[PDB]
């Protein structure tokens, strides 16, 4: 269950090892628009929050 | 660079190198304007001398 639109939910992520290889197996993604960074270098940067 | 594409960080890259070359053409202009002035006091302390 989503939350609408009007009332959205804010997960915090806190420590961990980020694989984002995964979020790759969900569907054709209608979109996926990487704005600050390019998607390809996801997997050697450090995030804070 | 470590964060974008290689025709995404051509743009940006582009930016910072003409206004890093902007700081190169300013220093270099004034010292050749600062120069002529020394030159000038050099020649007045050859002629005294």
């Amino acid at each position: 269950r989503f939350a609408s639109v009007y009332a959205w939910n804010r997960k915090r992520i806190s420590n961990c090892v980020a694989d984002y290889s995964v979020l790759y197996n969900f569907a054709p993604f209608f979109a996926f628009k990487c704005y600050g960074v390019s998607p390809t270098k996801l997997n050697d940067l450090c995030f804070t929050n | 660079l470590s964060r974008l594409d290689p025709p995404e960080a051509e743009v940006q890259i582009d930016r910072l190198i003409t206004g890093r070359l902007q700081s190169l053409q300013t220093y270099v202009t004034q010292q050749l304007i600062r120069a002529a002035e020394i030159r000038a006091s050099a020649n007045l302390a050859a002629t005294k001398m």
